[PDB]
Formats: C-alpha cells, structure tokens, sequence
RNA sequence: UUGACCUCAAAUCAGGUAGGACUACGCGCUGAACUUAAGCAUAUCAAUAAGCGCAGGAAAAGAAAAUAACCAUGAUUCCCUCAGUAACGGCGAGUGAAGCGGGAAAAGCUCAAAUUUGAAAUCUGGCAACAUUUCUUUUGUUGUCCGAGUUGUAAUUUCAA
RNA sequence: UUGGAUAUGCCAUAUAAAGCGCUUUCGAAGAGUCGAGUUGUUUGGGAAUGCAGCUCUAAAUGGGUGGUAAAUUUCAUCUAA
RNA sequence: GUGAAGAGUUUCU
C-alpha cells in the first residue's frame, strides 16, 4: 500500500522533493512554540511502526530541541579540581537529543505515558521531533491488549528512567561482548561486591 | 575429513545432514514488490547531490577520482563500490 | 565489631567422621560414662540395647 | 448497510445465502492504501487524487505511479470535496474499479 | 613497607569495600525457602513432573564436547519426526527450541528416542473429564507424579571395552600423521597462492 | 450569503488525569576532592560522596543484528567457577572483564510492513434498560444515537515463519 | 468453591473454527538509521568497548558480529534501527 | 537559497 512508497520516499533525504519539504516545514516549525501539538502525525508510516495507531488515547507532540554540546556550567569555567577536570568547552551530554525531546514532552503532558519519538527535521540551530503519547486513563487504551500494558504504573515516566527505544540506546543496553558494562551500576556492583561465605 | 584435531578436515566424523530452511536469511534478497516500489521512487526523487556529482565523474571515465569521491561520501569503499556499480547501471540504463 | 566476623568453622568431613566414630566407641567403654559423670553403676550391659 | 443485513438475515433463513438477495455493489474505491493496491494490480479505471493532502508525500509518488502502470488519474481540488462522496471528512484519493453498463 | 618473605602483595581494597560486603547468613533460610518453594510448585501442578524433559546435547568447544548433557529444548526437526505438533508440543511438557538444529543425524536421533520414550510413559487426561479422545489415555487411574530423569535420565556415551588390534593400526605411524596434518594445514595457503603463480604465469607462454 | 473541510482558540463546558511524601533495595543524569602514587600533573580514590529526574513490590534485563570455531550451544537474571586470569597502566602505584562448565529458576511472545474492498468487519462517549459486586461504594452487557476512524480502526501473518 | 472427583445431578455449550498432507508461485521484514570520520567521555577492550556532539551518510543476499589498522576472497553466525 | 557577467566536463571573484 502507501506505506511502503512513505517508507522507501523517506530514505531519500537529499532529493529535490524531501530538501524542498523540509524548508517549508522546518521553517512553519520555527514560527510556533518550542513545543506544540500535531493534529496528526507528519509521517504517518514511521508512527505506525513505532507503535502510533489512529485511535483516541494516541497523541503527537512537536519540539525542538537545540544542537550540539553541553557547556559545562560553572560560574566562569572554574572547576576547581584537577587539570583532567578543567574542560568546559568540547563536552557531551551523555543521553541522546531525542531523550530530552522526550523528557520535556513528557513533562509537558503529565497526564500520558510516552511511547516513543523520532526525527522530523533539523536545521544549524535545532532538531525536530515528533513524540508519540498515549493516555492511559482513556477506556480505548485501557481495553486494547496490544497497548494494556503501559497503564500499569510500572511504566510510569518510562522516558525519565531510559526505558524508550532511545533511551535504552543512550543507556547501552544490548546484548554480547560489545555491552559487557550493561546496565552501569548493577554490573558495577556485581563486581566490586565481596561475597563472604560461611565456609562451614 | 580424517577425524583427527589438527589438519584440514579436522574433527570428529559424524553423519551430516542437509539443515532446513531459515526464512531469517532469506533477508537481503529483493522482492519484486520493493523493486518495483524503489523504481517509481527513484522516479519521484531524483539523485542526491553527491550521486550526480560520481556520475558526472563516470561518464567523464575519471574511474579513480569517482571511487574516492564515493567512499569519501559513504564512508567505506564497499559502499563506494557498490554505489559506482549501481550509478554505472544507471548511466548505462539511459544510454 | 563487623558481622562479617568468621563466625562458621569447617571441618573436613573424613575428620568429622573419625570424630564421631571415637565418640561412639568411647561410648562402649564404662570407665569413660563414669568418668564423663554417668550414673551407671547399675546398668547390665554397656552398650545398653533394649528392644524394638 | 443496515437495511441490507436485515435483507440477508431475512433470507439466510428460508432461502439461500446473502448472495441470493443481495446485488454486487458498483461503487467508488477509497483509502489510501487499498486505491494504491488497485492501481498496482492494474483494476483502477480513474483515480482522482485530492489537492490539498497535508503531508503531501502520501499523495506525491501516486501520478508517477499511475503513470507506470497505465491508469488515468486527475488532481482535483478539496479531500474535502472527496470525502463528501464516501460519507466522511476527507479522503486524499478516489478510484473508480467498476462502472455500470449505462455510465461506460 | 616491603620486607618479608612471599608474593608481592596485591589486595584490591582501595574501593569503599566495607559497603558492598555480602554475607552468606540467609544460606540455610534461602534454602529452606527454595525446598518450600519446590513442595509448593509440585503440589499445584501434580501429577505433571515437576521437570520438563529436556534434550540431549553436546557441549561446545574440545574441553567438553566429549560429555552429553541436557539442553534446553527440542528443535523443530526433532519434534516433527517423533510426530509431535510444536503448537501441542508445550501443552504436554515438551519444550521447543526454536534456535538448536540437527547438524547430524546422531543429535537428531537420539532427541528423537528422548521425545518416543517420554510419549511411550506419557498419560494424557481428556480434556473433559470421562469422555477420552484422540492422544488420549483411558487408564488415567494410576497417575502420580514422577520424576523424568528416572524415566529418561542423560546417559554419557559408552566406550569400547577392547578389539582387536589390526595391521593397518600397527603400520600406523601417530606423531608423524600429527606433525604432517598440521603442517599441511599450516602451508595450505601459501600452496594455494603458489597454484595461482603456477598456472597463471604460465599463460604467457601461450602467446 | 450559507454550508463543508482544514488549522487555530475559548468556556467554573461533560468526564478524567499529573504534582507532594517515603528512597533500604531499583533505573538514569550530573559529578568532586581528601586519598594512594612515599613529591606530582596522567593514573588512583571513583564511572564513588554531594546535586537532579523517575519507579515497584521488587526494579532493571529478557526471547539473540548471542556464542562459538565444537560431535557444537541456544531469551533474561542470580550463584560457583572461569580469575586477580586475557587485558589496561608515568606497563609506575594500581586496575581488570568474557565465552565454555556446574547450579537456582525456567515461558514465551506482540507489532509495523499485505486489497476485508461482495460491503470499518474496529473503537470512545451520551441516553435507556438489564445484569454484577470485597462493595447501594465494584464490574460489565445489550439497544440506540453521536463522535473517532479510510492521512486506516479490525481480521490472517511476525521470518521459529 | 467446576482448583481437583463419577466433580456427579445436569447446563447446552457444538455446526464451524484448528491439526497434519502433496504441489506450486511466492514470501511486504523498522533510515538522519546503520555505517564512516572526528571531538569529548568511558571501558579490561589494546591503530575507539559503550555513550554523546558535529560532518558525511547507506544497502538488498543486503546488513551486523567474528576483540590488530588496510585492500581483496572465502567461511560461520545473527537479522538492528 | 535564487539569479547575472567574467576564469584559464567543471567552482573562483
Ligand atoms: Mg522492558
Ligand atoms: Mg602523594
Ligand atoms: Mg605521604
Ligand atoms: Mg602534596
Ligand atoms: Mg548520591
Ligand atoms: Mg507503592
Ligand atoms: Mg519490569
Ligand atoms: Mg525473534
Ligand atoms: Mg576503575
Ligand atoms: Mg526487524
Ligand atoms: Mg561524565
């Protein structure tokens, strides 16, 4: 159907078509607040395949989110400690854009549980996301199998703890030699706790 | 396939069998439906800058300059080679 | 003071065994019940083994 | 729609199935998805793809594809004016698969 | 400082250690819950064994791939030539593991046996109660919950206890076989780059 | 002129919902220095203290874009072992995992990508009736109408297919 | 309190939905993401282990992994976003 | 981003 025309069509990111849409947008985005509702989502494909469905309880949010690095905010680059800890300028931010779009949407909409998010559009000074919620109090949510299980409060603020698609990347958490660090401090604390057995 | 450790064909000799099909590596091969979807794409988008700029590079035969300029854009020279390949088609599709 | 104090002592078990094979062969003995405070002056038979 | 089930329940009693006393029905295709399977699958006679769609790539390839495979189509104004027809809001695209011998 | 006798010493206890120490004071309470736990499960799911039957497999890599142990659960192949459906294959305690293959036909075989047995002693109840069907049992009677591994316990692979010894095994010769057969494998490259330089350069001469 | 649609508002609109607290344990962010190196800057202390966000009865993790290199294994977690080892390190002081093996427990699955197209088969809300209850306090069913929804709600499928 | 039993005694669920079985042609599979460079940080991870910024930016038997950078050729294994 | 001259298939003022 359409949707794998959306898919393909929007691999393509510098043609004539996906360049000049993304002007118009990104400038149409820049004139409103930093974050507002979408009536619908502006890429119906890629909300579906992350979860977005057509229904009452499904609701989008746009925000921008400002680029690059994080300055180290001490009063005037003072640090105070050691050369290896004098940095200000070149420093990052370890949790991804599009977890702090996520964060501040969330916020924004206290009452949803945010399912997931992706990019839109960016310019020098911003990035673009559109952010996927779900209202958990809404009956066509709390009646649907498929999505039952984030009324539950276990997954409350998901977003804040890391536990989106992003915010599991931003953590490490995967799977083989690649992740041995896993999740930090629980593998931390397994390895620099000293079991002391009753021999007998 | 001598049954020993060492050696070309090393290893306990057992009966080997054919194993079944696993529809998980059929991934990678191109359906006529994505194929044709692709194709009316590449209708409706054109080519990226920097696929015109390789091509321009290959119908002026310079082969070496359109090979780094690929692997520059992409990163690997797989993907370069690969890329030059599909935009000699291209170039060839039209003549 | 720290819990993690060494509170369990092992004994290895061939040890353990022998220790309880001289306890029980010290139980055959009536000098050592007498010694050890047993009023067993009047008992027929060591070791004492009444019916089932 | 429901005085014609109440048709074929009238009849699936007595008689034989709906398709007894029920007709093929003759009318416009719509959603986005299902106009572009019968244009893929060469059963679209006309498609008539609205003008306005919002987020136009759901629209932007369907002229390229109409013309791939054959099908004539025309732009028109208002998925408002085309919602009209199938009884809703909007509709970005119509096909038409079938017209009865008297509309030919 | 240093001045005894001994290894250099080398205690990793410059952390704030004294935080993390975990003692073993539960051991004999978390063992006690763990048998509770085990008398609850058995109860509840009685007559079914407490423990699915699981295959027989061989462990990777030289150190272990001469002993046989369980695994974690039949594969597809296994499951279709015992006849057993893999939709019904978990509703009577038969594991599926969709991962593991037969790469021979001894794995195969003898998972395959494993599932026969587990069928021969199996006693399906119906569905509705007095009313047995298909794959059923009608001697549901004498049913008690048994442990598979006295049924089908994980058998280590047995050894030729002596034969005769032939005169090819006396003309033999071990360490030479060993010395060449790793040598061959070690110049089969160079062998191969040579082959290409025999023939290719060759061809010249040709024309 | 009206109406439709779109986008955007307002209302003490009808009904909901978030915040604060508890932080032993849990998931993240941010982030020292004392200290050790017999000085000291890399290093160490430490991916620690302090600071900030966010949960539950556990949390997190989880059904391989995993191991291996075998006769192969088979989601995750935890224990023992691997191992003070491979490795890192002014190769100084110091630091330091993983695969196999044994054991505890075991459980597997859901979407998006498909034309239902001889029938949006889907859902919320209002109203009415009828049931139901840890409970006049709870939880539904049917009818009807209105909304949602074709810029796609259901149904068969999820690669093991 | 159908959890188990003849769970009896009975409700009347039960008429159309699953299992294997030969033959075909098929088999849609997640993108500013993967990947590359670079900077910072982190790791036991060593010509980058994970994370993040910025630049470049994919493919269709493709793509990832296979703990020494690179080019090529094989093989194995997995199937990301 | 969009257009015009000039420079020995191109990007520089
Ligand atoms: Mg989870
Ligand atoms: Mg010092
Ligand atoms: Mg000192
Ligand atoms: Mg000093
Ligand atoms: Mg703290
Ligand atoms: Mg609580
Ligand atoms: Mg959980
Ligand atoms: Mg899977
Ligand atoms: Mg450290
Ligand atoms: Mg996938
Ligand atoms: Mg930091």
């Amino acid at each position: 159907g359409a949707y794998k025309y959306l898919e393909e069509l929007a691999k393509k990111k510098q043609s004539d078509v996906n360049l000049f849409l993304s002007r118009v947008r990104a400038w149409e985005y820049r004139q409103m607040n930093v974050i507002h509702r979408a009536s619908r989502p502006s890429r119906p494909d890629k909300a579906r395949r992350l979860g977005y469905k057509a229904k009452q309880g499904y609701v989008i949010y746009r925000i921008r989110v400002r680029r690059g690095g994080r300055k180290r905010p001490v009063p005037k680059g003072q640090t105070y400690g050691k050369p290896v800890h004098q940095g200000v300028n070149h420093l990052k931010y370890q949790r991804s854009a599009r977890c702090t779009a996520e964060e501040r949407v969330g916020r924004y909409c206290s009452n949803l549980r945010v399912l997931n998010s992706y990019w839109v559009n960016q310019d020098a000074t911003y990035k673009f996301f559109e952010v996927i919620l779900v209202d958990p109090s809404h009956k066509a949510i709390r009646r649907d199998p498929r999505i039952n299980w984030i009324v539950n409060p276990v997954h409350k603020h998901r977003e804040s703890r890391g536990l989106t698609s992003i915010g599991k990347k931003s953590r490490g958490i995967g799977k083989g030699h690649r992740y041995n660090n896993s999740p930090q401090h629980a593998t931390w604390l397994r390895h620099n706790t000293l079991s002391l057995r009753r021999y007998r | 396939a001598p049954g020993l450790v060492v050696g070309l064909n090393k290893g306990k000799t057992l009966t080997k069998r054919q194993l079944p099909e696993r529809p998980s590596r059929r991934k990678g091969h191109l359906s006529k439906r994505t194929a044709f979807v692709r194709s009316i794409v590449r209708e409706v988008a054109g080519f990226a800058p920097y696929e015109r700029r390789v091509m321009e590079l290959i119908r002026n035969s310079q082969d070496k300059r359109a090979r780094k300029l690929a692997k520059k854009r992409l990163g690997t020279l797989k993907r370069a080679k690969g890329k030059i390949e599909e935009l000699t088609s291209v170039i060839q599709s039209s003549r | 003071t720290k819990t993690w104090r060494k509170w369990h002592v092992k004994v290895n078990q061939n040890e353990k065994r022998y220790a309880i094979s001289s306890a029980v062969a010290a139980s055959g003995v009536p000098s050592l019940l007498l010694a050890r405070g047993h009023r067993i002056e009047e008992i027929p038979e060591v070791p004492l083994v009444v019916d089932d | 729609k429901k005085q014609r089930l109440v048709a074929e329940a009238e009849a699936v009693a007595n008689g034989k199935s709906a398709q007894d006393v029920s007709k093929k029905p003759y009318n416009v295709k719509y959603g986005l998805n299902h106009v572009v399977a019968l244009i893929e699958a060469k059963k679209a006679k006309l498609v008539l793809i609205a003008s306005d769609v919002d987020p136009i790539e759901l629209v932007v390839f369907l002229p390229a594809l109409c013309k791939k495979m054959g099908v004539p189509y025309a732009i028109v104004k208002n998925k408002a004016r085309l919602g009209t027809v199938i009884h809703q809001k909007t509709a970005a695209v119509l096909a038409v698969t079938e017209v009865r011998e008297e509309d030919k | 400082a240093i001045h005894v006798k001994g290894q250099l010493p080398n205690a990793h206890f410059h952390k704030d250690w004294q935080r993390y120490v975990k003692t073993w004071f539960n051991q004999p309470g978390r063992k006690l819950r763990r048998r509770q736990a085990r008398q609850t499960k058995a109860a509840k799911i009685a007559p079914r064994p407490v423990e699915a039957i699981r295959p027989a497999v061989k462990p990777p890599t030289i150190r272990y791939n001469m002993k046989v142990r369980a695994g974690r659960g039949f594969t597809l192949e296994e499951l279709k030539a015992a006849g057993v459906s893999r939709r019904v294959a978990s509703t009577i305690g038969i594991p599926v593991d969709h991962r593991r293959r037969n790469r021979s036909e001894e794995s195969l075989q003898r998972n395959v046996e494993r599932i026969k047995v587990y069928l021969a002693h199996l006693i399906v109840f119906p569905r509705k109660a007095g009313q047995p069907k298909k794959g059923d049992a009608t001697d549901v009677s004498g049913a008690e919950q048994t442990d598979v591994a006295a049924v089908l316990p994980i058998t280590q692979e047995a050894v030729e206890e002596a034969k005769p010894i032939t005169e090819e095994a006396k003309n033999f010769n071990a360490f030479s076989t060993l010395s060449n057969e790793r040598a061959y494998a070690r110049y089969a490259g160079a062998r191969a780059a040579f082959q290409k330089k025999r023939a290719e350069e060759a061809e010249a001469k040709k024309k």
